[PDB]
RNA sequence: AAGACGAUCGAACUCGGUCGUUUAGAGGAAGUAAAAGUCGUAACAAGGUUUCCGUAGGUGAACCUGCGGAAGGAUCAUUA
RNA sequence: UAUCAACUUUCGAUGGUAGGUCCGUCGCCUACCAUGGUGACCACGGGUGACGGGGAAUCAGGGUUCGAUUCCGGAGAGGGAGCCUGAGAAACGGCUACCACAUCCAAGGAAGGCAGCAGGCGCGCAAAUUACCCAUUUCCGACACGGAGAGGUAGUGACGAAAAAUAACAAUGAAUUGGAAUGAGUGCAUCCCAAACCCAUGGGCGAGGACCCAUUGGAGGGCAAGUCUGGUGCCAGCAGCCGCGGUAAUUCCAGCUCCAAUAGCGUAUGCUAACGUUGCUGCAGUUAAAAAGCUCGUAGUUGGAUCUCUACUUUGAAAAAAUUAGAGUGUUCAAGGCAGGGCCCCCCAUUGAAUACCCCAGCUAGGAAUAAUGGAAUAGGACCCCGGGGCCAUGAUCGAGAGGGACGGCCGGGGGCAUUCGUAUUGCGCCGCUAGAGGUGAAAUUCUUGGACCGGCGCAAGACGGACCGGAGCGAAAGCGUUUGCCAAGAACGUUUUCAUUAAUCAAGAACGAAAGUCGGAGGUUCGAAGACGAUCAGAUACCGUCGUAGUUCCGACCGUAAACGAUGCCGACCCGCGAUCCGGCGGCGUUUGACCCGCCGGGCAGCGUUGCGGGAAACCACGAGUCUCUGGGCUCCGGGGGGAGUAUGGUUGCAAAGCUGAAACUUAAAGGAAUUGACGGAAGGGCACCACCAGGAGUG
């Protein structure tokens, strides 16, 4: 059980430190990994340059085919798998253009059928890709 | 889940026992695991003790017993019927049958 | 079954000492 | 329970609440002085020195019938040996043991018990060594311990 | 070993209180414990209680009122400043209209209330209530 | 005033050592995902050889076998 | 942060002495000596997307996180180093060097430091005018006068905070009607302000779809809000999660409608509460992730009762403001400000511009409970007398249903050594008879007229210790069963014996530790990994059978692993009942030559009734898993969704096999615990029909 002494802080303070570290959600923040292996490194955005298009399937009981690209990024160059969320807005990005990517949804996990897409495009060519896709900002 | 109390044997306060070997598949089984059963029969069956009565050359001669020590192991002394599963009220009763 | 399991993962780390102490 | 072994026996004496010496002991507190020092010259301890004044001279309490314990007797006029009873039963063991050990060579239980006794003795000096009973350089040498039994 | 005797004082009660009995008895006597149990007795919580005095730590055998919900102790026995008392009222005190936080102030083994009166902290024993 | 023997502070360069962090690699060997493929049926009903555990060997594969142990067994029980 | 356990000390590390040097103290430095100094209470080394603090965010109480940032202190002006002047600098809007970078050039040379205010480039998800004035705030100077990108005022600005329009009021059954009401805006005066700008005060324009139009996300559930309509048809797409789309979609694409907040709102990533899923308050470890195999052992933590009935606690002193809390006060209210109120050239309201908090440590004055600690024991100990005397009640708390030790009679498959015996098993010898014998579901391999199997006689070898043998004993566990002897040890009980707290649990350490395995010898009966062969099968390197190597046994030395299990750490307290059992002790009435019978006490292995006074998700638990929201006896180890994975790497140990220590990238929405119902079983028991069978009749194919 636990140490009750009156002079047992120490004991005590010795013991939490330790066993936080066996908490997935802390060991994750107080890492070097986790956030190297993070492309953003710990930003909230980035920008990127569009390499390809490439559709990944959606996971089962799922059929569709979900509309990504395959991005690589300005400030470290590595290559991230976007997608691009709404209907028919992978007609408004094109190969070799400036897109903004962001996070999707839960941090760095994937999210819905999707198997391995954790970003989301936002902007592309500097004009927002929702304005595109209202009828706004025509680009 | 823990199906007996007794965890099958009767252990109380030991490590180890010294296993013995079953009867009809010589299994290693404990000592104390293993289901006994004395069985003291006749030499001659009944259906043969007349016979043998008739042939005798003494007046009153009691035919002897042979004295077996029979241990089962758990696979065994259930597939030859001589124990079978009860309900799990009726597994505590230690009563040996009449 | 789990031992089993084990006992690839000792045949498995046991020829991976050996590729790596030939190349030393 | 004990100190190296399960057990929770309590088999142990019950003073009684009286204080005070029956009215059939005649015996004085010089009287029972002069049986300990007779006593404790021939080589007894003061644990054996209690029990032949309890079961032969009615002395339930020595410490009732005079004013100081068997041990502090003995220590004023000066018959208390070099060191204590207890300390000096465990080095008598432990030698015991140990002689014991070296010629039976694989019998794990005495190695076993051997480490217990040790255990108990350095405890067991330690707390002397704290009231100044013993020496602050006494300490047990496994060799140079069977001279002192 | 045995340690904090005042700890199984009120344990051995508050046992003896659930089990609907009307005396318990408490193997090791102490002034710690007499000062407590005058604390809960003074509040009508017990009766009154025979020190057994033999030539030995002694022995207490105490009369039980029903009245008794729960006694405890506070093992640690932290310091209760003047300040501090307040907290220790919500978290041990199940209503801020009954209860006692008995304390050990320099003035004596008193309860929360009087300790307030008498402008003087220390140490906490336990409860009752 | 230039200039110069010398002692101290000492930048900097070069070549070693050490520490920390990115990265290429024939070939080798795993994990995971997609598993809508092939072979067998190891496990779950005594899963058709009860399951398992430690250790050791063997075998296309799951696995098989020897030794001791466990019931989380398929027996809380078998009679002088 | 231990995957950093020893570090410092030739070449100053710790100290001593003499001196040098400095404004002055000092290994600050030099010279001679000393061998020290720090560390498990974490030194040293490494990491920091570390300037410290006043503070900030969020909070029931505790806490968690943040603090480059206007206040204080420190540090640095591209990187280091050196110096000049001066009261003050190791200054860079001073200087001299080298390094990097860079400017002009008649190619000889010269010059440079925006982490100052604007501005440019680069970097990025990410951050404003190459503006005005020294009028306010203050500073500097020979000075009332000069200067100040310090500062102030505008510009940019949805970082945010406060106030607050987008209508109000009446008849008639609505882009119907009707007159009223001030703003937005717009100019013009005044005010404002160094000039301007903004606000405010007026008057002139200024609303009827008061066209002077409110957006941003949703409408299956969580979660307030459509069985609407059209389109698409597992496509396109939605969805944080569960899911939706499979031609009649409340979830997609749109129309209409509705809901929520509102000049805002959605999203992404951090952070806090949610989270009692890091649990000091306040979590768990039988079966869901979990107590080391066991014991010993120092640091550490925690320690019985007992005497007048320096930690703690209280007070005071001291403390930067701002911030926070908070008193007063109608900036039109409010966020805020520290000002301003009342009377006919003043006066009154001492006009106000409070007060609280400021951990810990240090300082001060009280209290004396609780927790440590010291005092007289080989006394010259305290007081006197005045080296000898006098004197004190002359000075030792209790022995714990704490512990150690002793002693007494016992008890036990406890351990070691030696000895004895027992039948079996295999082999061998002789004799008898005889042709099969072995084995299997059935057979075969194998062994057989050179005599197998079977009977009798007795010889050798190595294992093993059946039955008795038990929900019995002992041991710290692993483990332990023939007789007898020897050696040492142990529990319990008994005691009016002794010591007098010596204790409990315990990091890094240490002993022991089944089976298998490794090394060197001895041995090798049975069994038997591997292997060979004979079956079985679609195949069968398996299950079955016949032979059989390493092993299995002993000695010495390693490995330190198990479903090492009660899947339940150790010590202590309280807490139900009943009948047995083993050991010691006590008492009682007989029977039998100690045995047996009836109770009591202590200890131990367990059981039943508890329908458990209680606990828990059940199952189940009185060797507690009870006395935890009415949450606190002490202490150690240890768990944090499932996989990756006990894997990679590093350290360490080992002859090796491997042990201990031990991640991450990545992947996943479940995995799992207990119980219920049903289905199923080459599981058991009990029953029923020719759409089943036995015995048969007709056939059919
Ligand atoms: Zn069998």
């Amino acid at each position: 059980g636990k140490c009750r002494g009156l002079r047992t802080a120490r004991k005590l303070r010795n013991h939490r430190r330790e066993q936080k570290w066996h908490d997935k959600q802390y060991k994750k923040a107080h890492l070097g990994t986790a956030l190297k292996a993070n492309p953003f490194g710990g930003a909230s955005h980035a920008k990127g340059i569009v390499l390809e298009k490439v559709g990944v399937e959606a996971k089962q009981p799922n059929s569709a085919i979900r509309k990504c690209v395959r991005v690589q990024l300005i400030k470290n160059g590595k290559k991230i798998t976007a997608f691009v969320p709404n209907d028919g807005c992978l007609n408004f990005i094109e190969e070799n253009d400036e897109v903004l990517v962001a996070g999707f949804g839960r941090k760095g996990h994937a999210v819905g059928d999707i198997p391995g897409v954790r970003f989301k495009v936002v902007k592309v060519a500097n004009v927002s890709l929702l304005a595109l896709y209202k009828g706004k900002k025509e680009r | 889940t823990k199906k007996r109390r007794n965890n099958g044997r009767a252990k109380k306060g030991r490590g180890h026992v010294q296993p013995i070997r079953c009867t009809n598949c010589a299994r290693c089984v404990p000592k104390d695991k293993a289901i006994k059963k004395f069985v003291i029969r006749n030499i001659v069956e009944a259906a043969a003790v007349r016979d043998i009565s008739e042939a005798s050359v003494f007046d009153s001669y009691v035919l002897p017993k042979l004295y077996v020590k029979l241990h089962y192991c758990v696979s065994c002394a259930i597939h030859s019927k001589v124990v079978r599963n009860r309900s799990r009220e009726a597994r505590k009763d230690r009563t040996p049958p009449p | 079954r789990a031992k089993w399991r084990k006992k690839r993962m000792r045949r498995l780390k046991r020829k991976r000492r050996k590729m790596r102490q030939r190349s030393k | 329970g004990r100190m190296h072994a399960p057990g929770k026996g309590l088999s142990q004496s019950a003073l009684p609440y009286r204080r005070s010496v029956p009215t059939w002991l005649k015996l004085t507190s010089d009287d029972v002085k002069e049986q300990i020092f007779k006593l404790a010259k021939k080589g007894l301890t003061p644990s054996q020195i209690g029990v032949i004044l309890r079961d032969s001279h009615g002395v339930a309490q020595v410490r009732f019938v005079t004013g100081n314990k068997i041990l502090r007797i003995l220590k004023s006029k000066g018959l208390a040996p070099d060191l204590p009873e207890d300390l000096y039963h465990l080095i008598k063991k432990a030698v015991a043991v140990r002689k014991h050990l070296e010629r039976n060579r694989k019998d794990k239980d005495a190695k076993f018990r051997l480490i217990l006794v040790e255990s108990r003795i350095h405890r067991l000096a330690r707390y002397y060594k704290t009231r100044r009973v013993l020496a602050p350089n006494w300490k047990y040498e496994s060799s140079t311990a069977s001279a002192l039994v | 070993v045995r340690m904090n005797v005042l700890a199984d004082a009120l344990k051995s009660i508050n046992n003896a209180e659930k089990r609907g009995k009307r005396q318990v008895l408490l193997r090791p006597c102490s002034k710690v414990i007499v000062r407590f149990l005058t604390v809960m007795m003074k509040h009508g919580y017990i009766g009154e209680f025979e020190i057994i005095d033999d030539h030995r730590a002694g022995k207490i055998v105490v009369n039980l009122t029903g009245r008794l919900n729960k006694c405890g102790v506070i093992s640690p026995r932290f310091d209760v400043q003047l300040k501090d008392l307040e907290k220790w009222q919500n978290n041990l005190l199940p209503s801020r209209q009954f209860g006692f936080i008995v304390l050990t102030t320099s003035a004596g083994i008193m309860d929360h209330e009087e300790a307030r009166r008498k402008h003087t902290g220390g140490k906490i024993l336990g409860f009752f209530f």
